[PDB]
């Protein structure tokens, strides 16, 4: 079997602090993750990035600058002036309120169904969903509505005895960063069902007038299911132009330098994400496995005389069943049982309870380029700069092989391996024999080779092991090349 | 021989910190105790007074035209006077006898009874989780009313919690794994030999993992709470680790950046199972052995009392469990849920720049940390015997063996 | 897994557009030479590019308006729609300052169920709906009242008639085949002699027991028909807006983008329901051999005895159910394995009244809403949308896509193409299955360019998956050259 | 409302057997012989198809649906739901 | 075998910490007796330790980190209480 | 269990069944400074 190798935390010396910002007051420094604390290792107490306060000589930019329009006086929203007054708070301040369309009654609607998690940006390396990108509840003037395909609701009426459906919650305000969510009902569901069985019985007899007599049993069963269900209650695409970023992200633009600084660009990438949803389905998603194999085994040879009898048995079932949506209660049930009561119900959940099934994304620096801000192209191509790096320090691929195939994962400068059974390292099982199925797993990147002009290269391994025993090889692009 | 806690010489004295009105001292923890001889209790430091060496300089940090409030905060003028607990304390009914108006207009919002909770401080140690160091109480002007829950009721979403989304999942993860043989032979004056071995073989493994959703905190503009803060003012700015150990074990080695509310079950049931036998007679003799390990362990958490305590037991039983208890427990970690798993931010990341000193303080809390998790390591201890490991709690170091070699260092068979 | 990851090729750029005289810009673009697939580079960089100019020559944008100019939004609403107490400019500015309201709605009306969907575009290539292109939250004058059961409706100005038909089909087969054989052959023989003897048997079997199961239903409910008026359609915002961004001189990415937001053609007539679709498929199999002997000899003697046993059994069993209207318990317990109660159907088709799904459509191409009406310079741009939605119609195409294993069928989906795999086999080229051979499609690759004049002709090849692998099904169903005239 | 239904199954079963058995002896060096064998051959299929198409126009969206479903048991429809639609 | 009623189960121990008395006497009564607690008697348990609680675990400091800074001999005193600790582990075996 | 036998010769037991269990309320942590007595 394998056997692990501990690493404790390493991070390179800090860079020079960054020069005192005429309005955040501030100085910045980094760090990078030289080596991350591997399955056996102590944590750095040192994280990536540091920031200081310091006066600076100029003056803050005048707010009143902005487009020869309204800018809100403590946050980062600049306004067309339609906005000012609207009824509706536009800014953090409100000062798109003060001193006062006008009196927007679209509020009458409450906000879409998942609203939140589309605005938010997302992680490729941790799955992990990051700030507010797109600001979730920003209306730009509009009181346009999108019909519930589920508004439909029983209510009992006790006076005048009467079963009438609520008349609640038929409509939902679209945020102006949505361009469409639709309310679409599917269902499609694919159940595959697989079972082979084998058994086979022989004896031989030789007598001489010596004796040999020979028995053998052999069993074999297998069975596979696979199901997978999915359901939507509605499908999103978010806007591709005018895109009007939270306030947060916004401030964080503000204060990125128009020079390159790899901190300030890749505390960005960690704050609101390497990507953004540009579209997305919602609903809910079930998805159930069993595999199942079972052997016996025996065997008798006697001749003359001596006796020797020998017996094998084996029984090995996976069920993996995850239920994506719905009430935390019955996504419980649903992990338990599968029946005309657990999908009833679940599907009741999906009608207050849907989450993203799939979704489509584009890197983080690619919004800039639509923002209402006009453009930022000294920034964007700094934010390209660094997320081309952050995607190579903060990568998963720098943790163990997590033999048993575990899932590795790098949280703040450290890794789990996630292994499926047995207990966590490099290595991973006490309970499985040596004989298991296990796959090889990328070795991470080379850096660039040294380089003729037109020629240099970037190189990996599938694993640092083989893949494991009989087991899966890796998707196959060993080897990648660059401009120099 | 059992083992003993033991310590450094304490080191020499500080100065007099004159606004603090205090002087301090260390030492080195060096063993804890083991095997069950003298167990810690020792402290890293301790304090006493000093009538100060100098002046002390001027306290007040005011942030200006902002509104400095009965607490050690400063407000912006728009939550001066907001119907709404602003600044971390109420402080503002001498000003807001006139402009009352909430962020709620005409409405009758609740609390998130999560979001309250979220950013959690965590300490390394253990991983215990810590009442937070963020306000949740505090809402920047904003209702940001969500509809968000599975019990279908409106909640004000905290200004801290950056986003709060109720993705439900409901996963369980279920292994079986057996393998079980036999293997047996037979061969005036006589001979004979009867041989006969049998071996069982069971894992099992179960989970059940159900969320409530995730927390994301706020990455800039972070609200506080009072006592925090406070305990940030009240620190030496000389790296006397005993005193930063002391806000390290009240507010946690790190916070919660972000966390994954809801429950977990989890079981196990490893049994492993032998017997061997030999019989004979040559012109008597009869040798045998027998070896068993069964061992099955629950685990719940989440959700009320009554249901995850019926659950716990109801599984690690043989029971054929109803459907209707799972939606039950599951359904009460509504009402009582538990952090899953998160990501750790140091807590230094809090002590907000535009406070006095601030970049010094961050920069002994760091070193602190550092010092918290090397003289609390396990590699000091003395080594376990057999195949057991050097386990770690507070005040001894051991080691316990469900293989047939026994004792707190697993030394004798 | 035998994949090569494949990145996704823009072309180089095509040349600048001179310079526009209404929109003051100019423009450049790429063409997709190979989407990404397979977990390639997931590419997309801006595959259009625009800078500004100075501008040397005139415009004349201005299409003037009778009406009234809302505010924010820019729609010309009719006169007589202002103090109606109604947002008819889309951001209510026609309601300003008025005296009064003169309210035509006496009493509270609903929007027909769904009846927004059908405002927004279709990409017709992908059959996937876009953004908002018409506005069916604009009713001009209104409130003449239309009743489906018991709840009153408002019509919207766009919509000529939605209205309650209201069909089921049902299909069901259920097709049962069993087939058994047998097959057993058995043999003694003896000698004796005053010494010598002799004594063997043979007994054996074959079998072999073998069934099958298909069974299909399907529901197909209507519950509207819906169309649209062929004339004066009130446009949405958004979609207005963007077709006054559009160049007179014709650049590709900017009528393309067009197309990337709002869709290709827009519904004017729709049946409008639910599909239920059921259909499970099982083959089951059963097979032994049996092997026995004996032979005995003596003059001294010896004997051998033989047993040979054997038994395999199978079951293969795929279910695929398919559900679209409804409300999301109904729609989960018909996703359930087990086929109906009548009493699921009654509320699944009950609810799809509420939630349709669109069964059939007549669409136009989205250039005939370009009305002069609404935009200056209209015939250009009709001219321009009509060439860019036949270069786009050879982009968007799923032709495109390396061809999948295991029979999935690729779909572009976006600069980037998914492998959707049938049941039964797993991973990104659906290659992931225990199936030794399963009927390949024929896929065809894309069709070459029109060559020469006085008559042109396209090909195609059937090669993109050629169709006879591992025992392959159907090839491919169109026509496999074309032609058409110059003239 | 319309329905077609039409079900149809074919049944077929066959069993073939054949034997033989000799002897022979002789005496004055004594001796005898025998000699026996059988074979059969069975075989049997079934196809069952069963068929329907239920056809509504008019009533409501859940009666069509509910009418339209097939019992096999009954497959002209039963009374109730018939007369919910008829009422729809 | 009837093993509820038999004299065959006897050597059972019995440790209990916190809930109602109650309870915590039917779970002992039961197992002096030789026989099985049921499910419902350990969730009737549980519910009561939200009366009456005890510590399971301990994470421990010597009393004199009390005694306040202000104290008019403060570190004399806490000098003085780790002079006292010390000797209790001697004052007992 | 073992033995061996011979008419050298060893016996050995050892034998045990636990039975443990939490249940688990809340968790305390309380201050090093700021204390009131
Ligand atoms: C040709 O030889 C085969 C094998 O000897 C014959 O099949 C055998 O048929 C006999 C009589 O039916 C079976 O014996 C019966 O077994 C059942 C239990 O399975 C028992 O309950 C009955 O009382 C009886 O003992 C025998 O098991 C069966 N063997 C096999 C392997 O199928 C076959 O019938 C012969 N055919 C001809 C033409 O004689
Ligand atoms: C989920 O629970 C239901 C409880 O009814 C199971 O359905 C029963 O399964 C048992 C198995 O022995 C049958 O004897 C009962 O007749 C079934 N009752 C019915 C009709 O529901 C269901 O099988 C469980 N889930 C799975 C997939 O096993
Ligand atoms: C076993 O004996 C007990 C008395 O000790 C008796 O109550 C019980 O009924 C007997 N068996 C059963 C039914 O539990
Ligand atoms: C000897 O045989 C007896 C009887 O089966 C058995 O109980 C014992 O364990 C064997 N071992 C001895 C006595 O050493
Ligand atoms: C920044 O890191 C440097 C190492 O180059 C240290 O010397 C300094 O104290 C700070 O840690
Ligand atoms: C290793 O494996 C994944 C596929 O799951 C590849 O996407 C990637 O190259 C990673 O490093
Ligand atoms: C440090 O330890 C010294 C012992 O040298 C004492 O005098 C003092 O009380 C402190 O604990
Ligand atoms: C459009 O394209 C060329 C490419 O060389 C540019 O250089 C130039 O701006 C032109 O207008
Ligand atoms: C024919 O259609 C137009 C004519 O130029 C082009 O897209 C291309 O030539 C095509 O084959
Ligand atoms: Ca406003
Ligand atoms: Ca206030
Ligand atoms: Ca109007």
């Amino acid at each position: 079997a394998a056997t692990p190798a501990a690493v404790t935390c390493q991070l390179s010396n800090w860079s020079e602090w960054t020069d005192c910002f005429p309005c955040q007051d501030k100085k910045y420094r980094h760090r990078s993750l030289l080596q991350p604390n591997k399955f056996g290792g102590t944590i750095c107490s040192g994280d990536i990035w540091d920031q200081a306060s310091c006066s600076s000589s100029t003056t803050c930019v005048r707010q009143a600058q902005c487009g020869q329009d309204f800018q809100c006086k403590e946050t980062g929203r600049c306004l067309k002036r339609h906005l000012v007054c609207n009824g509706d708070q536009d800014c953090l301040d409100g000062s798109d309120e003060d001193d006062c369309a006008i009196d927007e009654d679209c509020s009458q609607y409450e906000p879409i169904p998942g609203s939140q998690k589309a605005a938010l940006g997302y992680n490729i390396l941790t799955q992990e969903d990051a700030q507010s990108v797109y600001d979730a509840s920003y209306y730009g003037g509009q009181c346009e509505t999108v019909y519930n395909g589920e508004w439909r609701e029983l209510r009992y009426d006790s006076t005048c005895e009467r079963l009438y459906y609520g008349d609640d919650e038929k409509y939902f305000r679209k945020p102006y960063n949505f361009l469409k969510y639709h309310f679409e009902a599917l269902a499609d569901t694919g159940i595959s069902s697989e079972f082979y069985d084998n058994a086979n019985d022989l004896l031989s007899k030789v007598k001489k007038d010596f004796l040999n007599e020979l028995n053998k049993y052999n069993e074999k069963k297998f069975i596979f299911t696979r199901i997978f269900t999915k359901v939507q209650t509605a499908h999103f695409k978010m806007r591709k132009d005018d895109i009007m970023l939270d306030e947060g992200m916004l401030q964080s633009l503000m204060e990125l330098p128009d020079q390159y600084n790899y901190g300030m660009y890749a505390k960005f990438i960690n704050d609101y994400g390497t990507h953004y949803i540009t579209s997305g389905s919602m609903g809910g998603i079930y998805e159930y496995i069993l595999v199942i194999d079972k052997a016996k085994m025996e065997s008798l040879g006697i001749t003359s005389g001596k006796t020797e009898r020998a017996r094998k048995a084996m029984a090995v079932e996976d069920i993996i069943s995850r239920v994506r949506g719905g009430s935390s209660g019955w996504s419980g049930g649903l992990a338990q049982n599968r029946s005309t009561i657990t999908y009833r119900s679940w599907g009741r959940s999906l009608k207050y309870n849907p989450v993203v099934i799939d979704f489509e994304m584009q890197p983080i620096h690619e919004v800039l380029r639509h923002t209402s801000l006009g453009p930022l192209e000294a920034k964007r191509q700094n934010l390209r700069r660094a997320l081309d790096q952050y995607l190579m320090e903060f990568n998963a691929c720098r943790c163990g092989p997590c033999f048993n195939n575990g899932v590795p994962i790098l949280e703040g400068t450290s890794c789990r391996c996630q292994c499926r059974l047995g207990s966590l390292g490099a290595a991973c099982e006490q309970t499985q024999t040596e004989g298991a199925k296990a796959d090889g797993s990328w070795s991470c990147w080379s850096s660039w080779s040294v380089c003729r002009a037109g020629i240099q290269e970037r190189r990996r391994e599938c694993d640092n092991p083989a893949p494991q025993n009989g087991g899966a090889s890796c998707p196959g692009r060993k080897v990648q090349t660059q401009a120099c | 021989s059992h083992i003993d806690c033991r310590m450094s010489p304490w080191s020499e004295w500080s100065q007099c910190d004159p606004c603090l009105r205090q002087m301090f001292r260390s030492r080195s923890i060096e063993v804890f105790g083991q095997f069950n001889g003298k167990r810690c209790t020792d402290a890293v430091g301790d304090r006493r007074q000093c009538v100060p060496t100098e002046p002390c300089e001027d306290a007040e940090d005011d942030c200006g035209n902002d509104f400095q409030c009965s607490t050690g905060r400063c407000i912006k003028m728009r939550l001066r006077c907001n119907g709404d607990n602003d600044c971390g304390d109420f402080s503002d009914e001498d000003d807001c006898e006139s402009e009352p108006r909430p962020p709620c207009r005409d409405r009758v919002v609740e609390e998130s009874e999560l979001a309250r909770t979220a950013g959690y401080g965590i300490n390394i140690l253990g991983m215990d989780p810590l009442s937070t160091p963020f306000d949740n109480e505090f809402y920047n002007g904003l209702c940001n009313r969500d509809r968000d829950g599975n019990t279908l009721t409106y909640y004000r979403r905290p200004w801290n919690v950056a986003s709060l989304i109720y993705e439900t999942k409901g996963e369980k993860n279920f292994r079986t794994e057996h393998y079980e043989e036999q293997i047996e032979a037979f061969k005036t004056y006589q001979l004979f030999l009867s041989y006969s071995s049998k071996k069982e073989k069971m894992f099992l493994h179960v989970k059940g993992e159900i969320h409530l959703g995730r927390f994301v905190m706020r990455n800039r503009d972070v609200v506080l709470t009072t006592t925090f803060v406070d305990d940030i003012k009240a620190l030496p700015t000389t790296y006397e680790k005993g005193e930063y150990f002391a806000f390290l074990e009240t507010y946690g080695t790190h916070y919660s950046s972000s966390g994954s509310l809801g429950g977990l079950y989890e079981l196990i049931y490893v049994l492993d199972k032998a017997s061997m036998k030999r019989k004979g007679v040559e012109l008597a003799v009869n040798i045998t052995s027998e070896n068993l390990i069964d061992d099955v362990v629950s685990l719940i958490r989440g959700g009320t009392r009554k249901y995850a305590f019926e659950l716990k037991e109801k599984l690690l039983r043989g029971t054929v469990i109803d459907v209707t208890d799972f939606v039950n427990w599951a359904s009460s970690i509504n009402d009582a849920p538990v952090l899953i798993s998160q990501k750790l931010s140091p807590i230094y990341n809090l002590v907000p720049v535009k406070m006095k000193n601030a970049h010094l303080k961050k920069q002994n809390l760091e070193r602190a940390i550092e010092d918290y998790i090397n003289e609390f390591s396990v590699r000091k201890c003395h080594t376990c015997q057999n195949g057991g490991t050097v386990i770690l709690m507070d005040g001894k170091c051991l080691c316990a063996c469900p293989f047939k070699f026994e004792g707190i260092a697993c030394e004798i068979s | 897994v035998t994949l090569m990851p494949i990145d996704c090729e823009l072309s180089s750029w095509s040349s600048w557009t001179t310079c526009d005289p209404c929109q003051k810009k100019r423009y450049r673009y790429a063409y997709l030479l190979q989407p990404s697939q397979f977990h390639g580079e997931p590419c997309n960089f801006s595959d259009k590019e625009v800078e500004d100019c100075v501008t040397n020559r005139p415009c004349r944008s201005q299409v003037r308006c009778e009406g009234f100019v809302c505010a924010q939004t820019g729609r010309c609403v009719n006169r007589r729609l202002l103090c109606n107490g109604d947002n008819d400019c889309g951001d209510q500015s026609d309601e300003a300052n008025c005296r009064r309201i003169y309210k035509k709605c006496q009493h509270e009306m609903d929007q027909y169920w769904g009846i927004g969907s059908l405002a927004s575009g279709i990409n017709l290539f992908t059959n996937s709906f876009e953004g908002p292109v018409l506005d069916h939250r604009y009713y001009a004058g209104g409130c003449s009242p239309h009743y489906i059961l018991n709840t009153r409706f408002r019509k919207p100005y766009n919509v000529e008639s939605y209205t309650p038909q209201t069909q089921g089909k049902y299909e069901f087969i259920l097709k049962e085949y069993e087939s058994y054989s047998d097959f057993e052959r058995n043999v003694t023989e003896k000698m004796a002699s005053k010494d010598r003897g002799k004594h063997y048997i043979r007994r054996t079997k074959r079998f072999s027991h073998t069934k099958s199961v298909f069974l299909h239903a399907r529901s197909d409910l209507e519950v509207a028909h819906y169309k649209l008026k062929p004339r004066s359609l009130m446009l949405h915002y958004e979609f207005l807006q963007r077709v006054k961004r559009l160049p007179l001189e014709y650049s590709y990415g900017e009528y393309r983008d067009l197309f990337r937001d709002f869709g290709t053609h827009y519904i004017t007539e729709a049946v409008l329901g639910g599909i239920y679709e059921y259909t499970l498929v099982m083959n089951k199999e059963a097979m032994e051999r049996g092997d026995y002997t004996l032979n005995n000899v003596h003059a001294r003697g010896i004997l051998n005895e033989i047993k040979d046993r054997n038994k395999r059994d199978t079951m293969v069993e795929d279910l695929v159910v398919l559900v679209r209207g409804g409300a999301s318990e109904h729609i989960t317990t018909l996703a359930y394995q087990e086929l109906p109660t009548a009493d699921l159907m009654q509320e699944w088709g009950d609810a799809v009244q509420y939630n349709p799904a669109i069964i059939k459509v007549k669409v136009e191409p989205l250039y005939e809403l370009v009305t002069a009406t609404d935009f200056a310079y209209s015939s250009t741009v009709r001219q321009n949308m009509k060439q860019a939605l036949e270069e786009f119609q050879k982009e968007v195409s799923s032709c495109h896509c390396a061809p999948c294993q295991g029979n999935g069928v690729p779909v572009l989906k976006g600069s980037r193409c998914d492998c959707i795999c049938p049941v039964g086999s797993q991973g990104l080229a659906c290659e992931v299955s225990y199936r030794k051979n399963t009927p390949i499609d024929g896929k065809w690759n894309c069709w070459s360019n029109w060559s020469s004049c006085s008559g042109r002709r396209k090909t195609r090849q059937r090669q993109c998956n050629n169709p006879p692998p591992q025992n392959g099904g159907s090839p491919c169903s169109g026509p496999a050259s074309e032609t058409l005239d110059c003239s | 409302y319309r329905v077609l239904f039409y079900v149809d199954s074919e049944k077929l079963k066959q069993n073939d057997f054949n034997s033989v058995e000799e002897k022979k002896c002789k005496s004055s060096s004594h001796g005898c012989k025998e000699l026996e064998n059988a074979l059969k051959a069975a075989s049997g299929t079934q196809n069952n198809v069963l068929r329907g198409e239920p056809f509504i126009r008019g009533g409501g969206a859940g009666f069509i649906s509910g009418l339209s479903y097939l019992e096999l048991d009954n497959p002209a429809g039963n009374k109730r739901r018939y007369s919910a639609w008829a009422e729809s």
